[PDB]
């Protein structure tokens, strides 16, 4: 009967679907590798999917995945045990060498453009018409570290024009240079901005940008990455 | 404590975004609506503009005559007494024609005709809007995913009041128009066919219903956790994998053995939810037409 | 073993308890103290089920079922074969869930990501605990809980529901359902939006989230945005499970009659409770 047939068919269908769905989630990260970077033996039941090419906007080229993968940067780590499956210890200063929760990716060193060709993220002083419609205005306030000692003061709000949303907060240190702190990493308060992630003496450590009016994809990652890894590495300089 | 990014803490406003053009007839897009500071904490605060156009207004109208037609019948039952209307608002109901009339349209307005009217006006309103979702994507040069997925939701709805009542032989097997009333139909329907619980599809259907709450709570929470790296900027992470995309995958790889890609997860997402109405549609179609009782079917499988 | 880009991420640290004792991986699985507490509660718990299987006389999953102690036992203990096993199993179970949540916390920490996933999960766990714990305790016996059987747990939903008539009329259960519906709709739309923008028509170049935000404005006259649609998912999902526990915690405790007769508070309001005509008039 039909019913029994409809249901036997579905499960055969659902199996191809799961087959279909999993190979698709293998376009990035695969093939797998041994801790030393060489092709692993057991690669799993599912095979790599036939390559697909994307056509990046604003004529920035193409993207084929699956494709030859590479970190395109040096990793400062070392084995801690002679058997596969243990943690790898940072040979230098994790925050600076870019590892652990402070690691970044070698994205494109080009800024993001909106649908119309313009840079997607601009400072607010360069963003005509934009202003703080609601909530406390951060600009003008001192930025405090996870050690309760001040590190600087907010000078501007880098916003996402297409989604009209603040992504970063420009900050001025003692030497008078600025830095980008991701919005999703600070608690704006009635009289100050708090950054539990970093400690006073770590803002200078933050990666700086090349152009004072643009952040590239590569630089976004180094910034966000650096700021995040201090939840672990800046821990010995914090109090609750 | 730690920032959770649930609600924005600083709002920012700029020149109303009139949006991309492409092959769209900018002559139809209305003007920009106001800005909602309220809605501005969860997400964007810009209301409007909305693309009207021919087929679009058709839907808007057909969709209002549906509501208004059910409304006047609700009022006939209320005896045009304002007080009764708000009281028995959930009790009223525009039931389908008696099983005697079958699949005909020669039924009286006080015994089923007014239902048929309402259903025709809604048959128009939904399909024309479906087309709207397809055309509105053609104009921007995008994929028709939203179109096909909306089709599955229709598949269930169609089976419920069109395809099934016709395969059975009368408009009486259709769903009525009312709050409480369509709540009894649902219960009755199971009872008449031997407790839907024994239905393989209805049960496969709940698998995805729950599955959607699991996938979306999972996806959303994962994306919020990595937004500190620009996670919510997915399309972006798709053309250029950032630390937000790798850490997001690694969390799930170390938790349950396997992970997904920034795009792949949206293929799980889309299919996980669509498979809800797709299965519950085959389940309700085969119920009462090929299978009379699911407990019985359950003992055999034949 | 590793994803091409995984090594820079596997560093020591993040452990809530233990230090570096269980700070390593088994294949692609991260272990950890809670990684070991989990395998324990699970193994032991799977054993108590194969044992409650010999005491029933069946090894068929579709038959196998672990029932709770009869109402006569109350909140007291019970013999293994008669309510005993279920009780240790609820402990092993509750122990497996909380321990899996805390294992994700340690993972969260390593990677430096947010604690939103384990938090969310915790809502699921709370629903389970509402059924096997919070409700029973409040009523007076472990017999008001559900059993562990593929088809016997559904018999419970069925019988449990009708025990109050058409469960459809539970106001909380009513609300909880809309969130479940909405979530699906949102999950469909979202995964359907992103996929369309990154997979346009042939020969055309990858669309931008600007095309995306437009598409919806042209459709519904509004675009919640990227960060918003995700805050929306998470919210509808959790809100959906919150109203599911709330609808059950009040069922049998503050309200134990027919749910349909509850809506009589609205209809019998002095203002219009006696105006003739309508459905009740
Ligand atoms: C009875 C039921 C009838 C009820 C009607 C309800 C139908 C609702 C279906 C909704 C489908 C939602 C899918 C979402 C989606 O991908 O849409 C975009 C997709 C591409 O959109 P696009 O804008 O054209 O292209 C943009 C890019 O170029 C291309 O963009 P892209 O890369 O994103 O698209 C590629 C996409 C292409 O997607 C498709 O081709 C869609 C396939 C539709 C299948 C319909 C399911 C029917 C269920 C049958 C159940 C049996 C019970 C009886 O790839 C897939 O998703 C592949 C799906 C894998 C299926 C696995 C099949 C296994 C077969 C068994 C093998 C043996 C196993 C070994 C054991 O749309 C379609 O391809 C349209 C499908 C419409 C068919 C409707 C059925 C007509 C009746
Ligand atoms: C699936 C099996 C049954 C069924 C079983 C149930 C059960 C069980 C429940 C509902 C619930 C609801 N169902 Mg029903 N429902 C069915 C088919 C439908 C159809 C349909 C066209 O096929 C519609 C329009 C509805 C409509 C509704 C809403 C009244 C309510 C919340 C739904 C929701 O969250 O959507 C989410 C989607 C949206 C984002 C948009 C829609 C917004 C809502 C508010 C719809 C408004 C339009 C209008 C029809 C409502 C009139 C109320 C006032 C007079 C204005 N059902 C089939 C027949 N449905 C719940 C309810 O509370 O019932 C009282 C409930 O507990
Ligand atoms: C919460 C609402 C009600 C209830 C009402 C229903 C209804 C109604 C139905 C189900 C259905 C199912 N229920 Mg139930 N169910 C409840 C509580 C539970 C519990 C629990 C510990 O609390 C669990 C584990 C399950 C598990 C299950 C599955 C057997 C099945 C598919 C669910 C699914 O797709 O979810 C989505 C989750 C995923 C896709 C993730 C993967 C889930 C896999 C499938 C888990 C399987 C576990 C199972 C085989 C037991 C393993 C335990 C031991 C380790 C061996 N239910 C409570 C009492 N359940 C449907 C069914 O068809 O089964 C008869 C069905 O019709
Ligand atoms: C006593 C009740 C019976 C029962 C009888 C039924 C019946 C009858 C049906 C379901 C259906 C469903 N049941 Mg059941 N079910 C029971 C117990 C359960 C339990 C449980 C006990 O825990 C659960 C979790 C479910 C869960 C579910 C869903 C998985 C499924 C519907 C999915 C859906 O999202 O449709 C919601 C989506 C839609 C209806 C699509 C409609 C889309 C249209 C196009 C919307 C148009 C809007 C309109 C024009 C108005 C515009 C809006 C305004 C502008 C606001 N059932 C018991 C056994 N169940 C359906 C099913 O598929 O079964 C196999 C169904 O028909
Ligand atoms: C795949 C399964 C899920 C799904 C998917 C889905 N639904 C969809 C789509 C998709 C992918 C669309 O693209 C399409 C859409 O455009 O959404 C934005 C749609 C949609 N699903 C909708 C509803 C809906 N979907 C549902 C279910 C589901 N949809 C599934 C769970 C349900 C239920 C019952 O669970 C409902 C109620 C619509 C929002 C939209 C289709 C709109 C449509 O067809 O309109 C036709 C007619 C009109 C224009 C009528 C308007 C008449 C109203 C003015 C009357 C009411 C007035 C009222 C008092 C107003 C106040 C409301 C207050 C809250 C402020
Ligand atoms: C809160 C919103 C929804 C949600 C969210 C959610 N679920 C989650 C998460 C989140 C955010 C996770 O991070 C976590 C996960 O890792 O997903 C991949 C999880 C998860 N949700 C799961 C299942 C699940 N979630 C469900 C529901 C939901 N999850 C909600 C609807 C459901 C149902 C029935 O709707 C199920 C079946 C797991 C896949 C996974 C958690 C895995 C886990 O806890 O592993 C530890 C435990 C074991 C390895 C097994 C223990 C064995 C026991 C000791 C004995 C068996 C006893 C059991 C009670 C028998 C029941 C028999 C049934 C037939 C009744
Ligand atoms: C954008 O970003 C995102 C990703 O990637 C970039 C992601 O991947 C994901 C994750 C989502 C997916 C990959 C899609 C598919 C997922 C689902 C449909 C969810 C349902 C999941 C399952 C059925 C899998 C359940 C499996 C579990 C819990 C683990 C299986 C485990 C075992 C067999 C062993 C369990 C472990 C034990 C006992 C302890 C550890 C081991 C020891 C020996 C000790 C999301 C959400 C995402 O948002
Ligand atoms: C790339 O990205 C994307 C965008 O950006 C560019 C987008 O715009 C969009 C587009 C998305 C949208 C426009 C949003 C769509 C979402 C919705 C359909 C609406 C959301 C719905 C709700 C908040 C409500 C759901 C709940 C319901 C129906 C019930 C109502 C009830 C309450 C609020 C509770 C009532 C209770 C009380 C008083 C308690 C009583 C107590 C007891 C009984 C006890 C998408 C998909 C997207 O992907
Ligand atoms: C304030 O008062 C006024 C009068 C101003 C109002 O406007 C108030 C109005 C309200 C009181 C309206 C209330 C409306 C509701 C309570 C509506 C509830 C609707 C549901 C619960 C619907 C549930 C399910 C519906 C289903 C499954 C419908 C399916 C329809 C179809 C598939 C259409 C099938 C087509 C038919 C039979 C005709 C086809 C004919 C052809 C020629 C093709
Ligand atoms: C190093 C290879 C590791 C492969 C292990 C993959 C784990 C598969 C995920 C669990 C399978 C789930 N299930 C039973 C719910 O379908
Ligand atoms: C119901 C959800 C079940 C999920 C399907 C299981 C897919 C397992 C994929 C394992 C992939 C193995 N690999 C390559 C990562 O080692
Ligand atoms: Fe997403």
């Amino acid at each position: 009967d039909l019913a029994s047939l409809a249901i036997y068919s579905f499960w055969i269908f659902l199996a191809g679907l799961i087959y279909y769905l999993q190979t698709e989630n293998m376009r990035e990260g695969y093939p797998l590798e041994n801790e030393d970077g060489t092709p692993a033996a057991n690669q799993g039941p599912f095979p790599l999917p036939k390559p697909k090419t994307f056509i990046l906007p604003h004529g920035r080229g193409t993207l084929t995945v699956p494709g030859p993968e590479s970190e395109d940067r040096p990793i400062a780590l070392a084995r801690t045990a002679v058997s596969e499956g243990f943690p790898h210890a940072p040979t230098g200063d994790p925050m600076k060498d870019g590892v652990g929760p402070a690691s970044w990716v070698a994205r494109r060193d080009l800024p993001e453009l909106d649908g119309h060709g313009h840079n997607k993220i601009k400072p607010m002083k360069a963003a005509a018409g934009f202003h703080v419609s609601a909530g406390k205005n951060p600009i003008g306030l001192p930025v405090r570290g996870c050690d309760l000692e001040i590190a600087g003061k907010v000078v501007d709000i880098w916003v996402d024009i297409p989604e009209q949303m603040a992504r970063f907060l420009e900050v001025e240190l003692k030497d008078g240079s600025t830095r980008l702190l991701p919005m999703q990493m600070v608690k704006v308060q009635s009289n100050r901005v708090h950054v539990n992630a970093l400690s006073s003496d770590l803002f200078a450590g933050i990666p700086t940008i090349k152009s004072p009016t643009e952040v590239t994809l590569l630089e976004e990652d180094k910034i966000c990455g650096y700021v995040a890894g201090g939840l672990m590495y800046a821990a010995p300089k914090r109090k609750s | 404590a730690e920032y959770q990014n649930i609600f924005s803490q600083v709002q920012v406003r700029g020149p109303a975004d009139l949006g991309m053009t492409e092959d769209v007839n900018l002559a139809n897009r209305s003007g920009v609506g106001p800005f909602s500071t309220l809605l501005g904490w969860f997400g964007n605060a810009q209301l409007g503009p909305i693309y009207l156009g021919s087929l679009g207004v058709l839907s808007l109208f057909s969709g209002l005559m549906w509501f208004f037609t059910i409304g006047i019948w609700f009022w006939y039952q209320a005896g045009w007494n304002p007080a009764v209307f708000l009281r028995d608002l959930f009790f009223f109901s525009l039931e389908p024609p008696a099983p005697e009339y079958g699949l005909s349209f020669a039924a009286p307005l006080k015994e089923g005709g007014l239902w048929l009217i309402a259903s025709f006006f809604m048959f128009v309103a939904v399909w024309s809007w479906w087309g709207r979702t397809y055309l509105r994507a053609q104009a921007l040069g995008m994929g028709k995913h939203t179109a096909w997925a909306f089709l599955s939701a229709i598949w269930l709805w169609m089976v419920l009041g069109f395809i099934r009542p016709i395969l059975m032989g009368s408009w009486s097997e259709a769903v009525p128009y009312g709050i409480f009333s369509h709540l009894d139909w649902t219960n009755n329907f199971s009872l008449v066919h031997g407790n839907l619980f024994y239905n393989p599809f209805h049960g496969l259907s709940i698998a995805f219903l729950y599955g959607s709450a699991l996938l979306f709570a999972m996806h959303g929470a994962t994306i919020l956790a990595v937004s500190r790296f620009g996670g919510e900027l997915e399309l972006e992470q798709i053309a250029d994998r950032g630390t937000a995309a790798e850490r997001a995958a690694l969390f799930w790889r170390w938790t349950m053995g396997f992970n997904a890609t920034m795009e792949g997860i949206h293929r799980w997402a889309i299919w996980m939810a669509v498979l809800v109405t797709l299965t519950g549609g085959i389940g309700i179609l085969l119920s009462g037409t090929v299978v009379d009782n699911w407990y019985v079917w359950g003992q055999n499988h034949g | 073993a590793l994803l091409s880009f995984e090594r820079k991420y596997r560093v020591p640290g993040g452990t809530l308890v233990g230090g570096n004792l269980f700070d390593f991986w088994v294949g692609p699985f991260y272990v950890g103290f809670f990684g070991v507490a989990t395998f324990f509660f699970a193994a032991l718990g799977i054993i108590l089920i194969a044992w409650s299987a010999v005491l029933q006389g069946t090894w068929n999953p579709q038959l196998i079922s672990v029932y709770p102690p009869a109402l006569e036992y109350g909140l007291g203990g019970a013999p293994l074969a008669k309510g005993g096993l279920w009780q240790i199993i609820t402990i092993c179970a509750t122990g497996a869930f909380v321990s899996w949540a805390l294992r994700e916390v340690e993972i969260c920490r390593k990677l430096g990501i947010g604690y939103h996933i384990p938090f969310a999960f915790a809502f699921a766990i709370l629903a389970y605990l509402t059924l096997v714990l919070f409700r029973p305790v409040m009523m007076g016996a472990w017999g008001y809980a559900f059993p562990y059987g593929i088809w016997t747990h559904l018999d419970w939903v069925s019988n449990t529901g009708y025990t109050y008539g058409n469960f459809h009329y539970n106001p909380a259960h009513m609300i909880a359902i809309s969130f479940f519906f909405t979530n699906a709709l949102a999950l469909a739309l979202h995964g359907a939006l992103v996929l369309s923008a990154a997979n346009p028509e042939k020969g055309k170049e990858m669309r931008t989230p600007d095309h995306a935000a437009t598409f919806f404005r042209d459709l519904v006259g509004y675009s919640i945005g990227t960060l918003g649609i995700h805050r929306l998912g998470l919210l509808l999902s959790l809100s959906a499970v919150f109203f599911s526990a709330l609808c059950m915690i009040i069922t049998g405790t503050i309200w134990f009659d027919q749910w349909v007769d509850w809506w009589q508070w609205w209809v019998k309001l002095p203002w219009w409770a006696n105006i003739p005509g309508g459905i009740n008039g």
